[PDB]
RNA sequence: GCAGUCAAGCGUUCAUAGCGACAUUGCUUUUUGAUUCUUCGAUGUCGGCUCUUCCUAUCAUACCGAAGCAGAAUUCGGUAAGCGUUGGAUUGUUCACCCACUAAUAGGGAACGUGAGCUGGGUUUAGACCGUCGUGAGACAGGUUAGUUUUACCCUACUGAU
RNA sequence: AAUGGAUUAACGAGAUUCCCACUGUCCCUAUCUA
C-alpha cells in the first residue's frame, strides 16, 4: 500500500519521553496490594465479596446497603449519629471548624 | 447454524422422552377431531373444510382404482347531461365493448353524439380452433356480422355471436393451390363485460 | 405579567447583561477582540461597529457618531462606574462571606478600577480618531 | 354561532333520543370521593412542644405555620401528617380508614425519616420560618424602641 | 447482505398462498353492498377488492425477490458454491417466473380496476370481480411448481455456516476416513462427527480459535477422488472451490 | 361512518350520577373485614382536614434514580382530636 | 486489565473513578460493578459509594490522585462529608468553583503531571498545583478541547485517541515523561478517557473491549509483573491486521 | 428511554413542540435546528409530539454547512428555556433552547459542546456528557 | 387527471406538434411519448416547433432545427403576436395536411412552461389561451378554431416521470413553481454552471464572484433586501434568480 | 371465460338417447429477478370541526396451535371486541398517494351518523368575462370570478335541582 | 389581429402564491370586568 501504512504507524510508534528532568518519578503499588490474595473464583474459603452478602437477604432490587457502617472515625460508636445540619437559620455546616 | 443441526441432534441426544407417546396419541384422537370440526365451525370455516375433506375422499378412491340473450337499448347507451345546468340529455356513451379500427382519429366533442370509450377498445381476441385444439392469441381486423341490428355492425358492438374477420398469420394454412391464407371468420361466444379476454371460436 | 414588560424582557429577547461587560473593559486582551471581531454575515454591521459598553450591534459608522452622544449610552457609562454587584454582594448582606467579599472590594478599589479607567480612556481616545 | 364553550353534535338521527353518555352541563364538585393509598409519615402529639422539629432541624417550632393556617387556626391536638392530597377542603370532615387489604408494594414498607418541615406563612409568599426569625433579620424597628 | 443468508420469511405452495391472500381481502375489506345504493358507491366497492387483492399477492411476490441472494454479484465463491449445491439454471429461472408472474397481476388489476368503471348494474360490476381474482388464480396454480422448489432451497441456506472470503482461513484438506474431522475437534469448538467411515462431512463445516490476538476460522473439507478429473460428485465438487477460491493456506 | 379518527372517551362513567351528596359527612361504604385472630383494633377515625406543606425526605429506597437521595414532597395535615366512644350496634345477617 | 460493564453500558469511566489510593463508583441499582473491583482490588484500598450533586456520573465529576482530590461546586456538604468520612486522613479533599464544572473531562493526571483544560482560570491553576502536587501545563490533544476524555494516564504510561498526529505524541510526551500509543477502546470508540479507568496495577475496561484491544492496553500500561512495554513491538504483527 | 438512553427518564415540563427551532451547540457545522418529530412520544388526537431535556428528537437543519442540509438525523436535547423542576426544592429554567446532533446509537458527532448542559440530560445519556465541559 | 387530458387529445386530433425548448432541446420534449405514437397511432404525423428562439442567438436555432430536420421537419418559431416569427410559415405548413384531408383537429403537445398557450394566441392572433410565466395554469383542453379545418386544441403540460433525467433539473426547466422549494440556495452553484461570467456580469453588474454562497450576499446588499436586524435573506434572493433563470431574464442555452 | 381431456355420479329400468362434481390441459407479449417510466372519458355529489355508541370479518396487546421454529426475529392458524388505533405535507375535495413516530397506524355501521350544532370552502338564481355552436335572441364540450333563510319560551328526551 | 391582439411604468375596498416581523388561530385551556 505505502500510502495506508503511515495511518497505522500512528499506533505502532510508540513515543519516549526524551527524559527531561534531573527529579525521578517511580510508580506506587501499596504494599498491602502487594500482600494480598489473588480472588479465586469457586473456593471453600474465599471473602464474601458484598454481591453475595446482597443475595442472601432479597434480590438485587430490595437490598438496602447501609453507606454507614464502611467508615473511619475515630469512635465507632457514634458511627451511626445525624448530623443536625440546620439550626434556626444560617445552616451549620458554615460553622463548624477547628477551634 | 453450520450445516444441518437438529438431526445431529437427534441422533447424540434423543427426540424425547414421552415423544412417542405423545405422536402416538395425535392420530389416536385424529379420528375424534376431523368428527369435531365438522360439526363446529360455524360460517365459511365449514364450507372450506368440507371442500377439503371432499376433495381426500377423491384421491383416496383413485388409489384404490389403480390395483345469444336480447339486449335492451337501454343499456349499451348512457344519459350523458352535459352542460352547466345538467339538462343536455342528448349524448350516448356505449357502455359495451369496440373494436374500434386501426387508423381512428376521434371527431370533435361539439360535432359527435355517440362516444366510444377509450378503455373499451380490444384490439385483440383469443381465436380456439376446434380442429387441432389450439387456442391462438390472434388481432381482429374487421368487424363483420353483428346480430340484433344492422346499425352495430357500423359501431363494432362486440356482445355474443359477433362474427369477425380475425386474420391467420403465425399459423399459416396451406390452400387450394397453396398460396397461402392470411385470414378467417371467428365469432365470439362471451360477453366482454364479464372479462377483458374476448373468445372467438374460428369457424371451420 | 403586563402587556409592556413581556415584549421586552421575555427570555428570547433577553440582552447581555451587566455583568459580562465589566468584565469585557477590564483588561486589555478582551477589549482589542471586540473591536476588532472578524466579519460575519449573520450579524447587523457585518460584525464590525460594536459598542462594548451597550452590547448592541451598530448597522454604519455613521450610527456610532449619533449613538455615542445620546441620553441611552449616557446611562450605560454611568452604569458602569462601580463594583458590578456580583452575588457576593448579597451574600455579604446576610452575614455570609464577608472576607470574600471584602477582599473583591479591596481589589476593584486598588487593581481592577484603574485597570478599567484606563481602558475606557483609551475608546474615546480611539472613538473620536476614528469619527 | 350560539356559543362555542360546548359538545356540538349531540345525537344522531337514530336513536330519536339524547343518550346517557354525552356529556351534559350541570353540578361540579361536591361529590363524594374514596382516594387510597395514602401514607402516613408522622403522628404528632398535642402535648408535645417542638412538633415540626425533626431529628435534623432541633429548632423548636410547632407546625402551625406563621399566623395560622389560611382559613383555620392553631393546631394544638394530635395530628396526622400523610402525603399527597386528601380529596376535601379546609375546615372539613375526613374519615380515615385503614388500607383494606395486605398491601404488596415495596412503597407500603418503607420506613420514612422526615428531614424539614416546612412552617413558612401560607397567606403570602412566606419566607421566614419562626416569628424570632423576622426579628432576628430585619433587625429591631421603630415600634421597638 | 452478505456472509450470511437467514433473513428469507417463508413462501407458501400455491393452494396455500392463494388460500392466504383470497381469505385477507374478504376479512379486511368490507363485504356487504346491497342493490338499491347508488351506482357509484357499487362501482367504488369492488374497485376496493381488486387493486387490494392485486396488491395482496405482490407485497408476497415482493418478499421472495427481495430475500434470496442474487447469485449473481455477491462473490465468485458463494456464486459458486450455490452453483454446485443449487445449480445456477434451475435457480435464476423459477426466481424470473415469479417476475414474470408478478408483473402480471399488476396488469390484470391495472384492467379490471379500469374496465369496471363503466359497470351500469350490481350483475355487472360483480363478474369483474370475480373475473379479477380468477385471473389472478391462474397466475397462482401455473406456478405451483416453482414455488415448492424455492421453499426447500430456502430451509437449506439458512443452514450454511458463515464464512467470509477476505479473512485469514485455512483449509484442511485430504482423503476420507483419514482423521481430518479428529483434527477439527481438537483445534476448535465445534460438533464434527468423528464416526470411522468414508464420507462423513457432506458439507463445509468451520469452526474458529485464536492465535496471537486474531482470529482465524478452519474450513473442513468432505475429501476428494479425483478419478476423471472433469466431472466429480457434487458432494465432492463443494472442496475445489473451497481450494479455488479462498485466498489462505 | 365510522367516526374516522378513534380516541378515547372524555370522562369516566364510573363516577355517575354526578350530584350533591347526601350529607358533608361521607360515609364508609366498607371495611377491613375481620380476621378473628387479632386482638381488639378499631377500623377508622375521623379528623378534620386543615392545610398543606412541603417536606424533604432523604428518600431510602432500593432501585430507584432517587436512591440515597433527597426529594420535597407535599403532605395535608388532618387535625385529629381525641374521639370518645357513646355507643355500641349489633348486626343479624339476613338473607337480605 | 479487566471486561467489566456497569448496567449494560460500556463506558466505565463515566461511572467510576480509579487512583492509586482509592478508588469511586456510583449507587446505580445493584451491587454488582460495586463487587467487580473488590474482586480486583480487595479490602486493601477504600473503594467508595458516592454521587456528586445527586448524579450517578461521579468518573466526569471529579478528578484526582493518590494525594488529593477535587469536586466541583454543585456537590452538596452531604455528599462533600460523605467522602472524607470514607477516606483515610492522607488524601485531600476540596470543593473547586469555576466556570466549568466537569472537572473529569478537563484534569486528566497522573500523581505527577497534570494538563488542564486551555481555558481554565489562573486561580485553580494554583490549587491544581497544590492539592494534587503536580506540574501543570495547558495542552490540547491533537486540538481537542476537553484533555479528560481523550487521554488516559498513569505513573506507567498513557493512551491517547487515534486522530493524534505523529509529531503531537512526541510533543506531549516530552511533557507526561511517559510513552503514549494512538489507541482505540471499546471497538473503536475514540474517547478513550471515559471508556476506561486505570491506575499503576489495575485496568478495568467494557466488554466490547476486543482481544486486540487488550494487547495495546496491557503493554503501554506494563500491567503484569514481566511486560516492559517493548513487547509491544513483538505485538505488531497483531496491529497490523488491526 | 429506546436505545442509547441508560436507566430510566423522570417527568419534566414539555417545552419544545413540533417545528421548534432550537440552537446546536456542538462543533458539527449547523446553527439551529428544526424538529420534525419526538421519539418515545404519545399518541392522542390533535396533540403534537413535545420534547423536553433529554430527549432524542428526529431534527433537521435550516441553517449549516450543505453536507449538513435536507437530511433527517437525530439529536439530544441539552437546554430547555422551560422550567421544570429538579426534585429537591427548586424550579429552574435555561436562557435557550439548544440540542446536541448524534447517531441512533446515541454517540456524540462533533467533539466539544458549547455552553452549559442540563443535569437531567448528562445522567441520561453518557456520551454526551464525555464531551461535556460545563455541567449545570 | 394530468395523464388523462393528455391521452384525451392525441386521440382526438390528426397532427400533433411539439414545441421544444430552444434553450435546451434534448433535455425538453418527452421520452415515453414519442415511442408511444409510432405503436398504437402510426398513422399520426408528430411534428416538432421550436419556439422561444428570441432567446437564443441566430446560428443555434438554426443549428437545431437542421439536426433535428432527419426526423421531423421541425419549424422554427417564435411565440409573440405583434412581432413574431414564422407566423405565416406555420400556417403554409397546415395548409399542407389539411390539403391531403380533401376537419382536421391539430392539438399541442408539449413540456411545461415551453409556450403551448402562447403559440395559439399568435395562430389565432387574438387573446384566446391564458397565459403566464408560472407553469400549472390549464386544467382542461379547449376547442380553438380557425380556417374551418383546423381545430387547435391545448393540453396542460406533461412531465415525464423519470427519476432522472435529475433531481434538481426539474427547478432548472419551468416545472415547479419555485416558491415552494424547501432549500433554494444549494441550486445557486447549479446556474452558474449554466449562465457564463459575461451574461451574469452584464445584468447585475457588480464585480467579480467566487463561491456562490459569497456571490448571493454580494446581490443581497446591493438590492438591499434584508431582513430586520441586517440580515441578508437567503431564500428571497436565491428565488429571484430562479425565475430570472426560468423566465429568461438571464441568457443560457445548451450548445448544439 | 371459452375450448378440450379424465370419470365417482345423474338420466322411468339404463355407461355408449345425453348431462357431468373432483382433477387437469390449452395462451392471457419474451423462462435467466433486465424491467413496465401505460394514470385511457369514475357525468357525479359530500367533506370536516366537535361528539357518542355498536358489530368482528382482529392491526396491535392476553393465552394456545403448527412449521428447519438453535436462539433473536418472523410467519401461518384458533378462542377472544376488555382496551388502543396518531402527528403532518398537495386539490372543495373524499377518490388517489408520501414523510416521520409508534406496541399498532385494523375494517365497517348508525337517513353513504352528525345544516332548526357549525362551515357555505364546493352544491343552484339574478352581475360580468374567455372558448366552442348559432344569422339571432340565447344554449353550452366548457373554464374563471362575485354572491341573504334568520326559531326554541312549548311537550318529550337527557344533565342537574326541590 | 380595432370580434382587436403582444408589451408595459403608475394606480386598485379586484383574483392567487410565498418570505421576515408578529401573535391564544393552535398544542390546551385558564382567569378578570360590564
Ligand atoms: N420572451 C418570450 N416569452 C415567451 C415566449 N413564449 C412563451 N413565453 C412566456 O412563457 C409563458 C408560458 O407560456 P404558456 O402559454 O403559459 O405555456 P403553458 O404552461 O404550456 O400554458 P398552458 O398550456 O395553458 O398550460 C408565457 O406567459 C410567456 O410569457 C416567447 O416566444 N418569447
Ligand atoms: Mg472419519
Ligand atoms: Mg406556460
Amino acid at each position: 500500500s505505502q500510502s495506508r501504512i503511515n495511518n497505522v504507524l500512528n499506533k505502532i510508534h510508540v513515543a519516549q519521553p526524551q527524559a527531561r528532568d534531573d527529579v525521578k518519578r517511580t510508580p506506587f503499588i501499596p504494599e498491602s496490594v502487594k500482600n494480598l490474595k489473588k480472588y479465586d473464583p469457586e473456593d471453600p474459603n474465599r471473602r464474601k465479596l458484598a454481591r453475595d452478602i446482597e443475595a442472601e437477604n432479597g434480590g438485587a432490587g430490595v437490598f438496602n446497603v447501609n453507606l454507614k457502617d464502611k467508615y473511619l472515625l475515630e469512635d465507632d460508636e457514634w458511627k451511626n449519629d445525624i448530623m443536625p445540619e440546620i439550626l434556626d437559620g444560617k445552616n451549620v455546616y458554615d460553622f463548624l471548624d477547628p477551634e | 447454524p453450520q450445516n444441518d443441526y437438529i438431526e445431529r441432534h437427534i441422533k447424540q441426544h434423543g427426540k424425547r422422552l414421552d415423544h412417542e407417546e405423545r405422536k402416538r396419541k395425535r392420530e389416536a384422537r385424529e379420528s375424534h377431531k376431523i368428527s369435531e370440526r365438522a360439526q363446529k365451525l360455524t360460517g365459511w370455516k365449514g364450507k372450506q373444510f368440507a371442500k377439503k375433506r371432499y376433495a381426500e375422499k377423491v384421491s383416496m378412491r383413485k388409489k384404490i382404482k389403480a390395483h345469444v340473450r336480447g339486449i335492451s337499448e337501454e343499456e349499451m347507451f348512457k344519459v350523458i347531461k352535459t352542460g352547466k345546468s345538467r339538462s343536455k340529455s342528448w349524448k350516448r356513451m356505449i357502455t359495451k365493448h369496440t373494436f374500434v379500427g386501426e387508423g381512428f382519429t376521434r371527431r370533435p366533442v361539439k360535432m359527435e353524439r355517440i362516444i366510444r370509450p377509450s378503455a373499451l377498445r380490444q384490439k385483440k381476441a383469443n381465436v380456439t380452433h376446434p380442429e387441432l385444439g389450439v387456442t391462438v392469441f390472434l388481432p381482429i381486423l374487421a368487424v363483420k356480422k353483428n346480430p340484433q341490428s344492422p346499425m352495430y355492425t357500423q359501431l363494432g358492438v362486440l356482445t355474443k355471436g359477433t362474427i369477425i374477420e380475425v386474420n391467420v398469420s403465425e399459423l399459416g394454412m396451406v390452400t387450394a393451390g397453396g398460396k397461402v391464407v392470411w385470414g378467417k371468420y371467428a365469432q365470439v361466444t362471451n360477453e366482454p363485460d364479464r372479462d377483458g379476454c374476448v373468445n372467438a371460436v374460428l369457424l371451420v | 405579567m403586563g402587556r409592556y414588560s413581556v415584549k421586552r424582557y421575555k427570555t428570547k429577547r433577553r440582552t447581555r447583561d451587566l455583568d459580562l461587560i465589566y468584565n469585557d473593559l477590564s483588561t486589555k486582551e478582551s477589549v482589542q477582540k471586540l473591536l476588532n471581531q472578524p466579519l460575519d454575515e449573520t450579524k447587523p454591521g457585518l460584525g464590525q461597529h460594536y459598542c462594548i459598553h451597550c452590547a448592541k450591534y451598530m448597522e454604519t459608522a455613521i450610527a456610532l457618531k449619533t449613538h455615542l452622544k445620546g441620553k441611552v449610552h449616557k446611562r450605560r457609562v454611568k452604569e458602569l462606574r462601580g463594583v458590578p454587584y456580583t452575588q457576593e454582594v448579597s451574600d455579604a448582606a446576610a452575614g455570609y462571606n464577608l472576607n470574600k467579599f471584602l477582599n473583591r472590594v479591596q481589589e476593584i478599589t486598588q487593581s481592577v478600577g484603574p485597570e478599567k479607567e484606563s481602558n475606557e480612556a483609551l475608546l474615546k481616545e480611539h472613538l473620536d480618531s476614528t469619527l | 354561532h350560539r356559543g362555542l364553550r360546548k359538545v356540538a353534535c349531540i345525537g344522531a338521527w337514530h336513536p330519536a333520543h339524547v343518550m346517557w353518555s354525552v356529556a351534559r352541563a350541570g353540578q361540579r364538585g361536591y361529590h363524594s370521593r374514596t382516594s387510597i393509598n395514602h401514607k402516613i409519615y408522622r403522628v404528632g402529639k398535642g402535648d408535645d412542644e417542638a412538633n415540626g422539629a425533626t431529628s435534623f432541624d432541633r429548632t423548636k417550632k410547632t407546625i402551625t405555620p406563621m399566623g395560622g393556617f389560611v382559613h383555620y387556626g392553631e393546631i394544638k391536638n394530635d395530628f396526622i401528617m400523610v402525603k399527597g392530597c386528601i380529596p376535601g377542603n379546609r375546615k372539613r370532615i375526613v374519615t380515615l380508614r385503614k388500607s383494606l387489604y395486605t398491601n404488596t408494594s415495596r412503597k407500603a414498607l418503607e420506613e420514612v425519616s422526615l428531614k424539614w418541615i416546612d412552617t413558612a406563612s401560607k397567606f403570602g409568599k412566606g419566607r421566614f420560618q419562626t416569628p424570632a426569625e423576622k426579628h432576628a433579620f430585619m433587625g429591631t424597628l421603630k415600634k421597638d424602641l | 447482505m452478505q456472509l450470511s443468508w437467514k433473513d428469507i420469511p417463508t413462501v407458501a405452495p400455491a393452494n396455500d398462498l392463494l388460500d392466504i391472500v383470497l381469505n385477507r381481502t374478504q376479512r379486511k375489506t368490507p363485504t356487504v353492498i346491497r342493490p338499491g345504493f347508488k351506482i357509484t358507491r357499487i362501482r367504488a366497492f369492488y374497485m376496493r377488492k381488486v387493486k387490494y387483492t392485486g396488491e395482496g399477492f405482490v407485497e408476497k411476490f415482493e418478499d421472495i425477490l427481495k430475500g434470496f441472494p442474487n447469485i449473481n454479484d455477491v462473490h465468485p465463491f458463494h456464486r459458486d458454491l450455490m452453483d454446485t449445491l443449487y445449480e445456477k439454471n434451475h435457480y435464476k429461472i423459477s426466481l424470473a417466473a415469479i417476475s414474470r408472474a408478478k408483473s402480471l397481476v399488476e396488469q390484470v388489476a391495472r384492467d379490471y380496476v379500469r374496465l369496471l368503471k363503466f359497470g351500469q348494474s350490481l350483475f355487472q360490476c360483480k363478474q369483474l370481480k370475480r373475473a379479477a381474482l380468477g385471473r389472478m388464480a391462474t397466475i397462482v396454480k401455473k406456478l405451483r411448481d416453482p414455488l415448492a422448489y424455492l421453499e426447500q432451497v430456502r430451509q437449506h441456506i439458512g443452514r450454511l455456516p458463515s464464512i467470509d472470503p477476505n479473512t485469514r482461513t485455512l483449509l484442511i484438506c485430504g482423503y476420507p476416513n483419514v482423521g481430518k474431522s479428529s483434527f477439527l475437534r481438537c483445534i476448535t469448538k465445534s460438533d464434527v462427527d468423528v464416526q470411522p467411515y468414508a464420507f462423513t462431512t457432506k458439507s463445509l463445516y468451520v469452526g474458529h480459535f485464536d492465535y496471537k490476538y486474531l482470529r482465524f476460522q478452519a474450513i473442513d473439507t468432505p475429501g476428494i477422488l479425483d478419478r476423471p478429473t472433469e466431472e466429480m460428485n457434487n458432494i465432492e465438487m463443494q472442496s475445489i472451490y473451497a481450494i479455488a477460491h479462498l485466498r489462505s493456506c | 361512518s365510522h367516526r374516522k379518527y378513534e380516541a378515547p372517551r372524555h370522562g369516566h362513567l364510573g363516577f355517575l350520577p354526578r350530584k350533591r351528596a347526601a350529607s358533608i359527612r361521607a360515609r364508609v361504604k366498607a371495611f377491613p373485614k375481620d380476621d378473628r385472630s387479632k386482638p381488639v383494633a378499631l377500623t377508622s377515625f375521623l379528623g378534620y382536614k386543615a392545610g398543606m406543606t412541603t417536606i424533604v425526605r432523604d428518600l431510602d429506597r432500593p432501585g430507584s434514580k432517587f436512591h440515597k437521595r433527597e426529594v420535597v414532597e407535599a403532605v395535608t395535615v388532618v387535625d385529629t382530636p381525641p374521639v370518645v366512644v357513646v355507643g355500641v350496634v349489633g348486626y343479624v345477617e339476613t338473607p337480605r | 486489565a479487566t471486561r467489566t460493564q456497569f448496567e449494560n453500558s460500556n463506558e466505565i469511566g463515566v461511572f467510576s473513578k480509579l487512583t492509586n489510593t482509592y478508588c469511586l463508583v456510583a449507587v446505580g441499582g445493584s451491587e454488582n460493578f460495586y463487587s467487580a473491583f473488590e474482586a480486583e482490588l480487595g479490602d486493601a484500598i477504600p473503594i467508595v459509594h458516592t454521587t456528586i450533586a445527586g448524579t450517578r456520573i461521579i468518573g466526569r465529576m471529579t478528578a484526582g490522585n493518590r494525594r488529593g482530590l477535587l469536586v466541583p461546586t454543585q456537590t452538596t456538604d452531604q455528599e462533600l462529608q460523605h467522602l472524607r468520612n470514607s477516606l483515610p486522613d492522607s488524601v485531600k479533599i476540596q470543593r473547586v468553583e469555576e466556570r466549568l464544572s466537569a472537572l473529569g473531562n478537563v484534569i486528566c493526571c497522573n500523581d505527577y503531571v497534570a494538563l488542564v483544560h486551555p481555558d481554565i482560570d489562573r486561580e485553580t491553576e494554583e490549587l491544581i498545583s497544590d492539592v494534587l502536587g503536580v506540574e501543570v501545563f495547558r495542552q490540547t490533544i491533537s486540538g481537542n478541547i476537553l484533555v479528560g476524555s481523550y487521554c488516559s494516564l498513569s505513573n506507567q504510561g498513557g493512551l491517547v485517541h487515534p486522530q493524534t498526529s505523529v509529531q503531537d505524541q512526541e510533543e506531549l510526551s516530552s511533557l507526561l515523561q511517559v510513552p503514549l500509543v494512538a489507541g482505540t477502546v471499546n471497538r473503536g470508540s475514540s474517547v478513550v478517557g471515559a471508556g476506561m479507568v486505570v491506575n499503576d496495577y489495575l485496568a478495568v475496561t467494557g466488554l466490547d473491549t476486543t482481544a486486540p484491544e487488550l494487547s495495546v492496553i496491557e503493554s503501554i500500561f506494563r500491567l503484569q509483573d514481566a511486560q516492559p512495554e517493548s513487547i509491544s513491538g513483538n505485538l505488531r504483527d497483531t496491529l497490523i491486521e488491526t | 428511554s429506546g436505545n442509547g438512553a441508560q436507566g430510566t427518564k423522570f417527568r419534566i415540563s414539555l417545552g419544545l413542540p413540533v417545528g421548534a427551532i432550537m440552537n446546536c451547540a456542538d462543533n458539527s457545522g449547523a446553527r439551529n435546528l428544526y424538529i420534525i418529530a419526538v421519539k418515545g412520544s404519545g399518541s392522542r388526537l390533535n396533540r403534537l409530539p413535545a420534547a423536553s431535556l433529554g430527549d432524542m428528537v428526529m431534527a433537521t437543519v435550516k441553517k449549516g454547512k450543505p453536507e449538513l442540509r435536507k437530511k433527517v438525523m437525530p439529536a439530544i436535547v441539552v437546554r430547555q428555556a422551560k422550567s421544570w423542576r429538579r426534585r429537591d426544592g427548586v424550579f429552574l429554567y435555561f436562557e435557550d433552547n439548544a440540542g446536541v446532533i448524534a447517531n441512533p446509537k446515541g454517540e456524540m458527532k462533533g467533539s466539544a459542546i458549547t455552553g452549559p448542559v442540563g443535569k437531567e440530560c448528562a445522567d441520561l445519556w453518557p456520551r454526551v456528557a464525555s464531551n461535556s465541559g460545563v455541567v449545570v | 387527471r394530468i395523464w388523462n387530458e393528455l391521452y384525451k387529445v392525441i386521440d382526438s386530433s390528426d397532427v400533433v406538434i411539439h414545441v421544444l425548448d430552444a434553450r435546451d432541446p434534448l433535455g425538453t420534449r418527452c421520452k415515453s411519448v414519442e415511442e408511444y405514437m409510432k405503436k398504437e397511432t402510426p398513422h399520426k404525423h408528430l411534428i416538432y416547433v421550436l419556439n422561444k428562439c428570441d432567446l437564443v442567438p441566430t446560428w443555434v436555432a438554426a443549428a437545431w432545427v437542421k439536426h433535428l430536420s432527419k426526423e421531423r421537419p421541425t419549424l422554427a418559431f417564435h411565440a409573440s403576436i405583434t412581432n413574431s416569427f414564422g407566423k405565416g410559415s406555420l400556417i403554409q405548413l397546415l395548409r399542407q395536411f389539411s390539403q391531403l384531408h380533401t376537419q382536421i383537429s391539430v392539438g399541442f403537445i408539449g413540456y411545461p412552461n415551453t409556450g403551448k398557450s402562447s403559440i395559439i394566441n399568435t395562430l389565432r392572433k387574438k387573446k384566446v389561451c391564458q397565459v403566464a410565466p408560472i407553469p400549472g395554469e390549464t386544467k382542461v383542453w379547449q376547442y380553438i378554431t380557425l380556417m374551418k379545418r383546423i381545430f387547435l386544441i391545448d393540453c396542460p403540460g406533461i412531465v415525464p416521470p423519470s427519476s432522472k433525467d435529475s433531481e434538481e433539473d426539474i427547478l432548472f426547466r419551468g416545472v415547479v413553481r419555485v416558491e415552494h422549494v424547501t432549500h433554494p440556495e444549494q441550486y445557486i452553484p447549479g446556474v452558474l454552471k449554466r449562465c457564463q461570467v459575461k451574461h451574469l456580469e452584464r445584468t447585475y453588474e457588480i464585480s467579480g464572484w467566487k463561491d456562490a454562497t459569497e456571490f448571493i450576499e454580494i446581490l443581497a446588499r446591493k438590492q438591499g433586501r434584508l431582513l430586520k436586524g441586517g440580515e441578508p435573506d437567503e431564500s428571497g434572493v436565491s428565488k429571484q434568480i430562479l425565475n430570472d433563470f426560468n423566465r429568461g431574464k438571464i441568457p443560457w442555452f445548451v450548445l448544439p
